[PDB]
């Protein structure tokens, strides 16, 4: 598996709401911080990472770990204060924390029967 | 905490 | 994906010879060190890790990351000094380093044509 | 089939424009109205329903009907007056009616040959 | 999906014994009662429904819901009083209730070891 | 593989006519006789067995053997004297022996060419 | 494809009601009439045919046509006068004609809404 | 299955050499002779048949038999006297018999070792 | 392959950033310009084309080329000046050129380690 | 998808007879005429095209369009005047027109019944 | 399914540690004890069984049960006293019991962080 | 894998033009030269080989290598001097060398734009 | 197919016991002897071969034959005198002959019933 | 004309 | 409550 | 010895 | 009546 | 207008 | 040049 | 009796 | 060096 | 109780 | 002649 | 550096 910009490798995600924060965690083991990039653009968060390809002159006996470009885009709802995103990378897990900023007097749709 | 699948 | 002892989750592996050492690396993100266990028994190295299941009372919006028991067994050749294995865990990568201890006067099989 | 928040069961949809209204219908048989929730957030409509799991102490001879959490999200165009959504549930069909509110002087892209 | 008499669309079924009654429920959303037909013939119950095809002149933006002929046949055991079947259709669920009429002095097969 | 009443595990079957008897054999290893049940109802024989699930507190290193509810139904022809069924269980094989009771003056359909 | 008694080759079927007769046609090309057998037993019609295997000493350049035992069983409804079945074989098509004998005062199940 | 000119239905074929004749047989049950066409063009034999579609106003209970256009093309070797092809249709089998006309002094390629 | 409004045929896409312009190209061979429609609505560009079905009275010997409705929707980022889209169609390729209009003082998310 | 000489990319084809001409059309969008080559050799027409690979230094965000070598070979019947082939390329469609030159007194094979 | 020496049929296995014993159980119904062979060679246990093929002159109506050669090889760890293996066969289950003989002062690999 | 005349085993092929010769190589290991046959008939080369089946009385522990009849047919272009084919078999590779004999004044098809 | 050290191409194997010798044969056509390497290490035999990739400047018309690194490892039983392995390569078949050296007084496991 | 699929 | 699967 | 598949 | 597939 | 599939 | 896959 | 597969 | 795939 | 999968 | 599959 | 796949 070698991810490219046009066909990125995907990384698995857990996402959950923790009270007033929305949290997303990605398994992104073995990434150098120079690679990690988090782009925010209105409601959309894009995570991009790279793991370099193995030296072509190196004979691997096993080479199962995914390499190249990783990318995933999250479309967040309007109540997420994307501007206040906090990001951390530890133990090979990229964790994003976005505050939830509920609008006042939210719509509640009733269903007719 | 809304997200689009 | 929930790995059990009888059907463990598998983790990807790179393995290569680096001069006088054999190196194996596993992607094992987000493991607490209390979980990691490396068992050596003659020539066989077994790696076992656990990532706890999510609290059943927690509503996840995405839960793609593999959880439960991870396990992989490596059958190493006789020239690997398994007794002198060195193991490290950083950035979510479990790295094993086994010294290579070549026997004297190794057999070289010739092929008749 | 048991849908969860993180892996919802999906329900089939018909959608069509009827003059000045956009209509969406979902097959959602056997849902108690207490379960149905329709969330609107800017242009996105999210439909959520639940059908309870069968009593574990009940021996079913056939249990093919999907149960648990159903969810589907619709990304609507800007001309849809989502604020004026009307929703009804009858004969096991959830019907949504959204007025279409065309903007003035819409862009018409010409193609060069 | 367009079901025909020769290749009917199938509808999911739950079936269970409730004391002295056998109950079967079908998800059959959005069926006009003029369509529903339940034929009983000795021990076999056949359920037939139709959902009309969409007007060919109607441009659907999504048309995932199954249409055409639905049919399923149930072969019931001898203890089911098929003559006394009760059928109801509500919330898009077709429910059948057949009284169970156990024969006297039923056979109990013993197994030799 | 865990069979339930609504989705039973299936067991393989050999069936053959031996002169005046019809014989069916099932591979049903490791079943306690308290579990085995053979129900006959007119022409239909139903075989039901259960193999208990493994103690959840037991860590299995391999657990490939199918467990839970096994069930298979045989629809027998009219010439089978189902009332005189004989059943035995040995070496993990459930064997059924049904006498064949041919009707007098059987129909022989001729084909026109 | 070589059909056996235990795994018969299947032949395609058209079946339809023609007023007071039920008609079934099978594609069974290249069958010698000595092979064709039609067994009727209460409501069940069983069609059995054989096409001999190719002489093992014959080198075929193509041998795509199915050979061996063909078999299909039809479970007919109670209104079919199976005793009065008529069968013909022409142009490689086996045609069955069964008179329909409706019972008096048939049940018509009404559905409650 | 409905074959068209652009996507013909295919029919199974046996082909073999019988001394001085090459024989091909096709399973083509239920074809009216008005439909069958055999075109020969240099070394290529094309077989074309049609089985009419079922009357759209006829409700079939089973309609498994392939209908529409059947076609298969055979590329024959130079020794086949295609001009002297003989064709017969019986019992739903289309049989072609082409005389084999070996050229004088045929090439025999020897292989160097 | 016949695309409809509800199940459009898809056309392959290349997309890339060329300095201050974002370019998208679609393979859309054999489209009459009367068919091509490009709709822009906020950040979303929708491309719609139609290739007419073949005259039903025309016997095609091969008809592999996709026909009917083609449609693809692109969700563009906020920095794309969709209002200034330029579109051209030549050599069967639909090319879109959207100017990139970067916002001032863009957010750069830093990751904690 | 990158086609090579040994594993060419394939392009879809429509082919039909138009009175005295046989016409073949290929979807071949975005080909430079310098690439297109049509080779005729007795009855066989071979179409070869190339679409250059993307500059390796160009980061594509999507690169779905097939590139490299395209090739398809048509085996034409004897009545096709391949020497008089006419070829045109417009709107990304390669169109071939071959006159049909029927031989005198063609064979008409009769089938015995 | 007919297992051979070169492609043995496989039998399902449960394996678990029970204090000071390692236990393996195989579903091997309907095996004559003359067939069962257990070979031990250093750390490897090989289980071999045979179930005879059905008499070719016997017409089976169903023959689903696997027949022929069954074989499975277990590679046991060094702490298993293979020499003291105990084997029993009852109710169609082959049970192996191997005492666990832990070495003194076992290695415990520590992981650096 | 056991190849027969009617379903031959296939062998992989490399083919390339080397100046004035066309070369084809087949992987055909372990063939006795008595088996190899190369038939040429106008433009078509047919390669046929046989590898005998294993003695049925021999118990193989692995028998993965393909056996029986191998066959592949090559349709060569008119410029190939098939009469002057040269064939050699060494190291388990069957190599064919066919001289290329270009016709004078070859057609070059021009494409209109 | 291009085999690498980390994902070797596999070659098919026959293996059998011939009295006092164990024989393994590999289909390895077209290998230069400089490539073949057989490594023995305790009980494990590893076979490694390479077939060079085709010159990138060579346009192949077919290139189906597998190239690159081939490797297969055999785990042999204790009775195999691996030190006395004999290897030969002819007709594209690599043949290994290992003497069988049975230990004295071998264990024979009896099974309790 | 009843038949069991 | 018998039913044939 | 009839049985329904 | 726009909707995103 | 003959063509080989 | 942002685009949503 | 030659035929092309 | 023509060959038919 | 070690075993190789 | 033992070998591990 | 030997390892069994
Ligand atoms: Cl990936
Ligand atoms: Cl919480
Ligand atoms: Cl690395
Ligand atoms: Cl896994
Ligand atoms: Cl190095
Ligand atoms: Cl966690
Ligand atoms: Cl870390
Ligand atoms: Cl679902
Ligand atoms: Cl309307
Ligand atoms: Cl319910
Ligand atoms: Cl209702
Ligand atoms: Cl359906
Ligand atoms: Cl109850
Ligand atoms: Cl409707
Ligand atoms: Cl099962
Ligand atoms: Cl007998
Ligand atoms: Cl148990
Ligand atoms: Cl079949
Ligand atoms: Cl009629
Ligand atoms: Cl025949
Ligand atoms: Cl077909
Ligand atoms: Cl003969
Ligand atoms: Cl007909
Ligand atoms: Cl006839
Ligand atoms: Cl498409
Ligand atoms: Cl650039
Ligand atoms: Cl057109
Ligand atoms: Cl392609
Ligand atoms: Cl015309
Ligand atoms: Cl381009
Ligand atoms: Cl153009
Ligand atoms: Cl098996
Ligand atoms: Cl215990
Ligand atoms: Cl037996
Ligand atoms: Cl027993
Ligand atoms: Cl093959
Ligand atoms: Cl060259
Ligand atoms: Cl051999
Ligand atoms: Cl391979
Ligand atoms: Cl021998
Ligand atoms: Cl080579
Ligand atoms: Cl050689
Ligand atoms: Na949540
Ligand atoms: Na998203
Ligand atoms: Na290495
Ligand atoms: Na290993
Ligand atoms: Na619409
Ligand atoms: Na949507
Ligand atoms: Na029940
Ligand atoms: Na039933
Ligand atoms: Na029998
Ligand atoms: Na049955
Ligand atoms: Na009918
Ligand atoms: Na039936
Ligand atoms: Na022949
Ligand atoms: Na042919
Ligand atoms: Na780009
Ligand atoms: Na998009
Ligand atoms: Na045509
Ligand atoms: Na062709
Ligand atoms: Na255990
Ligand atoms: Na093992
Ligand atoms: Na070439
Ligand atoms: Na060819
Ligand atoms: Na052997
Ligand atoms: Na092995």
């Amino acid at each position: 598996v070698l991810g490219t910009s046009a066909r990125p490798a995907v990384m698995p995600m857990d996402a959950w709401r923790e009270g007033d924060k929305f949290v997303v965690e990605f398994d992104l083991p073995g990434i150098d911080a120079d690679s990690l990039d988090i782009d925010i653009e209105r409601n959309v968060v894009t995570v991009r990472a790279e793991r370099p390809a193995v030296d072509p002159n190196r004979e691997m006996l096993a080479s199962e770990r995914p390499r190249g470009v990783f990318s995933r885009q999250l479309v967040l709802g309007e109540n997420l204060d994307t501007a206040r995103i906090a990001a951390s990378y530890t133990e090979g897990v990229l964790k994003l924390q976005i505050p939830v900023a509920e609008k006042a007097k939210p719509r509640k749709i009733s269903i007719t029967r | 905490g809304r997200l689009l699948p």
